[PDB]
């Protein structure tokens, strides 16, 4: 309910991701993990907080996918193909092992977190929504700080997104957004009535994002004064990293 | 809004000449009036100056500024407006051949105006809220007064630089929702 | 609202490094442009031996000239951002990003970032009666951004 | 189709203004009329607010949008034609000598410029279908009155630029008969 | 009808990839130049020793000049064209084919095919008493071709 | 203080060598601009291959253009500090620094260090009807700093 600003964990053992899963499958984005059966040397779901506190979102170079990382000290949970499909369908990061040409590897197989409808199903987006929350908050708070209240008008809106530009500029050059996108008929649809104008899904399409700005009029619980607030509405282009290679290798 | 404030700091002023003028030159009395004069009114005998609005022209788009109440939470925003009005200044002095100290309307309007474009003039003219800028014909013309006489009427423009002050009401705002959509 | 007036205009500015959570501009000069902006090239041709055409994407950066009237409250801020990021004998520049958004009053809003001043005049010239001359300010923006309409 | 919804906004537009400019400044009440009475009306003795169109020039070709009725199969063509209308407004306020609070009509007429002007003033005409252009001149004139004294009659001219639409129908079509001739 | 007027005009644009079965112009600006075009070179010529001229049929591209009432239907779809078009940083510009249909009121119509913008201003400019300047939009194209008489 | 207005000013001129605590200046021209400057330069830009703006803040040296009366005591003064700094045939030249210093009426005062003339015309020039035309004179200035705000 609170969507933004936070992801959070859970750690449960095997066996128990399916009741889990039915319980939690939805609910924004939670990140379910196998614990390892047999001890618990590994606190296991600091595999995402460990991440998240060093990307450090100021210096161009941050998303990393989640899923290929190569956490020491760690005990694989998952060592079989099918126990590892079977944990998969029901989310559950399993860190678990495999061989290529000798060695073993380690792995943090697989970032989904639980979403499913709209969500950002994905710990690298949603930890990208994450920062930009924070970032475009703290913005907006040291706007405010700066002077008190802004013009409701039609000037208001231009400190509010100049304020706001600084931060979407550094997530632009950071990785979270992307230049490019195909954005086809359902999102065109989408783009278009969610607030935007008809001709706005082109600049998502080459831009990365569309950022508005209008004013509502609200009442508070005991302000009996009708005030006002902003409403600043962003489209995130996502971003897509490839997890899976196939090749064709032929004539041997 | 400005206009009669202005009047009254150009009648100070134009009173503040009349007496400069008095010392250098020198004149039976003096007066300063309006020309277009609300009321039934004669012109006075006496070396006069002569003084009325021509135009008024804004400079600039409005600057508006904003400043919280601080009790009602709202924005008064302050639209200030530059404005240079210009003022037809002329005098009205009958020459007497008679006398031997003679000094023309042209050397009233001529002393006005080297007065008003000294530096000092200058500013005293800011520390009383506007400024003067130059003034570059002074026109010397003749009429028939009403003894069928020959008289001049010299009259020069004089714009005066000033701003007038607009206050309004906008709502505040101290608080921001967002919604970070994804595609 | 399809209405051609810009009275109504407004230019935020933010700089980085001199002017965090920046100003307003709304004094626009009234003889000179408010704000011009020399066309974009944004491709260049060229035809072959028999006519084919080769078409060239050249990355460009737009460019903006905002004329504004001079000893004022928005424009001692351009000046002193200017002066910020000029560099001189002595004295240090602070090589900042600057960002300016334009609320034009139909409702539309023009977003220019990763810029930085480009000109100005430095001292306030002096026209012939004795008015000042406008003062005007050319910046060259990276990116350029249009939001909302009507 | 233009000319009524104007009026009627712009006389509710300049009753707001007067309302406005009792508050900073006192009158004692106030009328906003138009200057080319159709009937035999007189000038009323209360500070007044005159206003009369002067011109309209068209801005741009005409803009046509194709509309399907998809009832008789009408292609209903939107000519729609951008339009400056140019405004008139003058206030007309005689000067009492006796009394102290002296407004003359050149504030009236400077308010109402100024008030018009202003970027929240702008925003409500916005949200009224049009909007304010500058007002780049205020001439204040003087003449007599027809009580034999002298008044002024502050003017200035206000641009309006709206949108009026044009509603007419063609035929449709829903085929492509084509004929590949071979050279 | 060999009448010199040209009200009534309308400027049909396709692009392959932004506007495929693309938009109409119609509300062209009242102070420049609706359509513009600067003078095809078509050949050249240099004069020998003994006066032996030698003409060369140069393979050249033409250009237009089209004027827009700013912020309006049409010139929107032009400036997301020119958006499109255009390359910064950060930013995919899509490399497409553009064509230009006029249809003068007297019935001939002027289509010209294999071509790109050229020039653009991205930012509505405005004059000094308020009034947005009329934007201006530049095109070359490979293939002109008339069709229709009267 | 915010009027347009610069009637009252003053150009204080201190020259090392030729005008220690030099001379005043009050009579300038009134058809040509009384005081002028070039647009500064102060920054420089240009673009990469995939868009990356990149800006040199190149150092540069402001420049004034003071248009004075002929046959003045100021603009003597000024022709004096001229013929001493010029350099010509049999006569010595002193390389010095001057300094000008502009008190504007609403207060702020702008002083320019570390210059030289640039410029001079050395003789009347006479115009059409008998009027001596105005001289103008040209100065490029090291630092400058802007004190008093109203």
């Amino acid at each position: 309910a609170q969507n933004n600003q936070f992801i959070y964990t859970v750690a449960t053992s095997l066996a128990n991701l399916g009741t889990l899963f039915d319980l939690v499958k939805g609910n924004a984005g939670t990140g379910l993990h196998v614990l390892s059966a047999t001890a618990a040397n590994d606190f296991v779901e600091q595999c995402p907080s460990e991440i998240f506190a060093a990307t450090n979102y100021d210096e161009p170079g941050a998303s990393q996918n989640y899923m290929y990382y190569q956490f020491p000290g760690r005990n694989i949970t998952v060592s079989d193909d099918t126990v590892a499909n079977t944990v998969d369908k029901s989310r559950g990061n399993y860190i678990g092992v495999t061989q290529a040409n000798g060695q073993q590897l380690a792995f943090y197989q697989r970032g989904i977190l639980c979403g499913g409808p709209t969500d950002a199903v994905d710990m690298n987006v949603y930890a990208n929504e994450i920062w930009l929350k924070s970032a475009i908050a703290q913005a907006l708070l040291d706007l405010f700080l700066n002077v008190n209240a802004v013009p409701a008008s039609s000037t208001g809106e231009a400190m509010v997104l100049a304020v706001l530009q600084p931060v979407l500029d550094k997530a632009t050059a950071n990785g979270t957004f992307t230049y490019g996108k195909e954005i086809s008929a359902v999102q065109q649809q989408y783009i278009t009535q969610v607030t935007g104008d008809r001709r706005a899904w082109r600049q998502v399409q080459t831009l990365g994002y569309w950022i508005n700005i209008t004013f509502s009029s609200y009442t508070n619980n005991n302000t009996g004064l009708i005030e006002w607030k902003a409403n600043y509405t962003l489209i995130y282009s996502k971003g897509d990293a490839i997890r899976f290679v196939e090749g064709s290798d032929v004539m041997i | 809004m400005f206009d009669g404030e202005l009047i009254a700091k150009m009648v100070v002023e134009l009173n503040a000449a009349m007496t400069s003028a008095q010392e250098a030159l020198q004149f039976p009395d003096f007066e300063v009036v309006q020309k277009a004069q609300p009321t039934q009114q004669g012109t006075s005998t006496r070396p006069t100056i002569f003084f009325q609005k021509l135009f008024d022209i804004p400079r600039g788009w409005p600057a508006t500024d904003w400043h919280l109440d601080n009790t009602t939470r709202k924005y008064v925003e302050i639209t200030r407006q530059h404005v240079e009005t210009t003022f037809q200044i002329s005098s009205l002095h009958w020459q007497n051949p008679e006398i031997t100290h003679v000094v023309t309307a042209s050397d009233i309007a001529n002393y006005v105006r080297a007065y008003f474009q000294a530096r000092s003039t200058i500013e005293r003219v800011k520390e009383l809220d506007f400024l003067i800028l130059r003034v570059s014909q002074i026109s010397n013309e003749a009429f028939e007064n009403d003894n069928h006489q020959f008289e001049f009427h010299p009259s020069f423009d004089m714009v005066v630089t000033y701003n007038q002050y607009i206050r309004l009401y906008e709502n505040a705002a101290y608080s921001a929702d967002g919604v970070l959509i994804g595609v | 609202m399809i209405n051609i007036s810009a009275f109504g205009s407004i230019c935020q500015f933010t700089a980085s490094r001199t002017f965090p959570n920046g100003f307003t501009v709304t004094e626009f000069a009234d003889d000179a442009d408010p704000i011009d902006s020399p066309p974009f090239t944004a491709a260049d041709t060229g035809v072959g031996l028999n006519g084919d055409m080769v078409v060239w994407n050249r990355a460009n950066i737009l460019e903006v000239v905002v004329n504004v009237i001079p000893n004022t409250e928005g424009e001692r801020n351009l000046a002193v951002l200017l002066d910020a990021n000029r560099t001189g004998k002595d004295k240090s520049g602070a090589r900042d990003v600057v960002g300016l958004v334009v609320a034009m009053p139909d409702g539309s809003k023009i977003t220019c970032t990763n810029g930085t001043p480009i000109d100005g005049v430095l001292i306030n010239a002096v026209a012939s009666v004795g008015r000042l001359k406008t003062k005007p300010y050319r910046f060259r923006f990276e990116k350029v951004i249009k939001a909302g309409t009507s």
